[PDB]
């Protein structure tokens, strides 16, 4: 069974 | 209050409050689930993409149409898409709004029955009430007599009219329309090695359909051109560069609407399905049909087709009629034009099917009177 | 608590606490055993150098690194190595912190399964997590799309992903790396007369290849200058002096990334299996991958490696896309840094395999959900 | 005089004069140049074997398929590989003989121009035909209709077929088939350890998936017993010693037929295009179809397949309807059986494209009368 990533919201583009 | 003029059809749905010019939202009305396996976390990933935002992500959703032919196959999708339609391409909520949904001729009793079942209950509505298709294709002509062909995306139905009084006895329903054509197109680029196969790949078919395709004038001049000369070569550019050329692919593609037996279909074209649809109407009323053929639907858009099929019908027809094709310009919302007319009429606003009269009948009030 | 983000690699160990910007601890992944007898009395010898310290004591040693390509080929020094680790580098006990170790793509389960059983059973984790070594460089370079090419020193893998979905069936795992290039390097050598053969002296070689050698934009020409001007042979001074002269060997080193035909390999190089690896992906998001191309890994910091391969990709891929190459200076500690951050989300903060969940399934637990 | 009925295929080319049981000669279709540099002088070292030669000296060759799925790439190749099949196969002139080539389903145009281009200018022959790969398979199993199942190891194709009257609208033609479930296999192969990258050791997986591979009747069932017990595990030796054990790939490998995600691929599985194709066809020869499905081409010979395929069908078709599949145990050959009948027919004798026809036409003359 492949895993599957729970529900989340973010982020992208901000840490880097 | 305004009255929401909704318009399911097939391929596209177009929406909007009554009384304007076009509708305000239109986009595809697909569903699409993800297929891969999706490693980043915390991206936000939903689990179905609808309506216009799947035709962006459509590199890794399996796209699946919840309407077939006019019928609904998948109601939970299409339930969603109603969903999607009123809350965030509209933003109104349909508790304060009537409906006024739209559906093709002959159409099985349960989809409609379904449909009202679904706008009370689930959404709510104060009142719904269901049009056919046709009808509203001739009120935004400004007619009122007429034999409309409305050859939309999943199918094409033929309705005459005569000085408002519909003829129930000749409507003549055909179901290859501009799906079967996309299908056909897709098959037929497999002649040069182009090969679309994923459902993501139909909608770069559509586009080719869309931006190239042309109905001939005279199909086997046509097809001994383009096998002689080169000028009819248009090349496009898929979404990812490597250009391709159709060559004779360009008008063979539409020609199956004029004989589908192309695709195997047995019955005849578009062009003699309008003549055997007059010519079952009474004899007094056979010339107002001939000067007022009406064209309608998204697939009567393709360049040419206003000449090709006024010159069958006036070699099918007597000599003497006069023969003549209406080819409005807004011919794709020109369905959606005539609801917003029909919606915004003092005469029906006594028609709506109300909600205390379907709690009192049920569902099956949609076949009454309140048609 | 903190997380332990280990990074076994395979040529340099990276460890850090979660939530820093470089990892604490960096130092080559070699257990040398003594090779001589030994005379002195009372020294104090050891009788296994682990980590930097065999990287002092390396003329008396036999170095052998525990991790050939990815897999792990000796399991009591990989466990001395991560012993090492654990304690003298961070001094941490490793029963107060969770640890996410990195694999690369296409692993045999054998060697993951020993993995989660070794951090369970003898260093006695409470929950570790082991993630693929190209998603968290995807991580670092704060994009969600982009195909990564992880040239790290075992083993080169191309993993495209895009939105968020990796694509499982388009990925292209090549056993060409920076060991294999050392090892030419160290025969190309011998064409001058400096013989390098002992398990010590490929240190050297390594030195001189990471000091000297880089990409030429193209190849040809370069062959034809080094042959007939002198303005590329520069000098290099031995551990002892005797300083040597390398002369074209500079540029043809790391030219088998692409011609993997030098050392003997049948593939084609880095730079052509990108472009396959693009091309098993779907047509609509090829033009985001080709906008995205990340490079990660050590052996991508060759001087003028992302010229060649935007040139090559550039010949190979349409005309009319655009081909971009990102190349953070932080390269070489890119998958640390991702390991960092994903190991700070609070979205990821359920998804360690808890240890009464091995306790339950077994060490097969790491193939289930909880990948 | 006698009809040379060759059959190109993709992966061995089967070929023999007309008239008899089996085919001549089989060898597969290869050409390898060699890739080393050479030392020996005067050991008569040719440019390119081809055939059955290139297997026996593969150990130092490139080979490469002149075919890829059913189209052909490199028509320098496949010239040679006719030449070879003529002149050291069969070991007659092709002046003196007619030739009846087969071709897939919906291939491009101008790979089907060029091979009669080729056939007539190079070689030379007095009249070639060019027949559909099913038909020839429907014919050596000595019925008339029946809904046929080519499963090649290029391109798997279904073309249904009643009372002789071939129907256009219904061929499904997939491109799953042997070459991709080799692939499959030597990337799952990967799992324990064993890695295969070489274009001459994907001969060697296909021998592994040719003698141990089967389909599972209940795919679920067969992998939980795989994952608990080892009656499966079968054993095998590579072509020098250290034997392989293969677990539960044995039946995951030709499962990608059924469920052809595990390759990426979004289409349904061989078990249901089988069903889709029957249910385009007219309502009033299902039945007939429904009772004589037809396998053919070499993928269908995995032990256990006959079975899986009824059994799907089975629960797809009504319960009312007969299902029965024809699996002949001269599977293989069925095509050539197939080509050698209708070639000894005596009402075929004048539907060769004769030289002169082709001479007033060009090579456009194969899409004519003359199909
Ligand atoms: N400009 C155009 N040229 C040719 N075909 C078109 C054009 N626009 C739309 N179509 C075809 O018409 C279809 C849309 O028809 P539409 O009228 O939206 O159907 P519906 O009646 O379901 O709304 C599309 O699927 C497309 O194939
Ligand atoms: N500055 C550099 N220039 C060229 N090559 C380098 C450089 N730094 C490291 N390398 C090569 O990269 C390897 C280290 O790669 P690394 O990313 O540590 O592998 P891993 O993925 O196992 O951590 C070294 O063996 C060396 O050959
Ligand atoms: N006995 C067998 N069991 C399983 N697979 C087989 C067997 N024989 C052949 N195959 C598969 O079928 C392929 C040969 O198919 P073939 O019918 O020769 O293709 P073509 O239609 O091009 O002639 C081989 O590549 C192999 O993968
Ligand atoms: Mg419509
Ligand atoms: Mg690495
Ligand atoms: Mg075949």
């Amino acid at each position: 069974v492949p895993p599957k990533i729970p529900d989340g919201e973010r982020v992208d583009f901000d840490d880097i | 209050t305004t009255a929401l003029v909704c318009d399911n059809g097939s391929g596209l749905v177009k929406a909007g409050f009554a009384g304007d010019d076009a509708p305000r939202a239109v986009f595809p009305s697909i569903v699409g689930r993800p297929r891969h396996q999706g490693v980043m976390v915390g991206m936000g990933q939903k689990d179905s993409y609808v309506g216009d935002e799947a035709q962006s992500k459509r590199g890794i959703l399996t796209l699946k149409y919840p309407i077939e032919h006019g019928i609904i196959t998948n109601w939970d999708d299409m339930e969603k898409i109603w969903h999607h339609t009123f809350y965030n391409e509209l933003r109104v909520a349909p508790e304060e709004h009537p409906t006024l949904l739209t559906e093709a001729p002959l159409n099985p009793k349960a989809n409609r029955e379904k449909m009202t079942q679904i706008m009370f209950e689930t959404f709510n509505v104060p009142a719904m009430y269901v049009a056919i298709q046709a009808v509203l294709s001739l009120y935004a002509s400004g007619r009122t007599t007429g034999i409309v062909l409305d050859s939309g995306d999943g199918v094409t139905h033929n309705v005459p009219i005569y000085e408002g009084y519909a003829l129930p006895h000749a409507i003549m329903r055909l179901d290859l329309a501009g799906r079967d054509l996309t299908d056909y197109l897709m098959k037929i680029l497999t002649e040069r090695g182009y090969s679309f196969v994923t459902t993501a790949e139909r909608e770069i078919v559509r586009d080719i359909k869309e931006k190239l395709c042309y109905v001939a004038l005279d199909f086997e001049n046509e097809m001994a051109t383009a096998a002689s000369s080169s000028s009819l070569e248009k090349s496009y550019e898929l979404p990812d560069g490597q250009v391709i050329t159709i060559g004779n692919e360009r008008f063979r593609c539409p020609e199956t609407l004029f004989q589908p037996s192309f695709i195997g279909m047995e019955s005849a074209g578009i062009h003699e399905t309008t003549y055997n649809s007059i010519m079952k109407c009474d004899i007094d009323i056979r010339k107002d049909l001939y000067a007022n053929n009406v064209l309608s639907g998204g697939t009567t858009m393709y360049p040419g087709i206003a000449d090709r099929m006024q010159k069958e019908i006036t070699a099918l027809a007597p000599s003497t009629m006069k023969i003549k094709i209406i080819a409005p310009p807004e011919r794709k919302y020109s369905v959606w034009i005539g609801g917003s007319i029909l919606a915004s009429l003092s005469t029906f606003q006594q028609m709506w099917i109300s909600k205390q009269e379907y709690d009192e009948a049920g569902p099956s009030i949609v076949h009454r009177k309140c048609f």
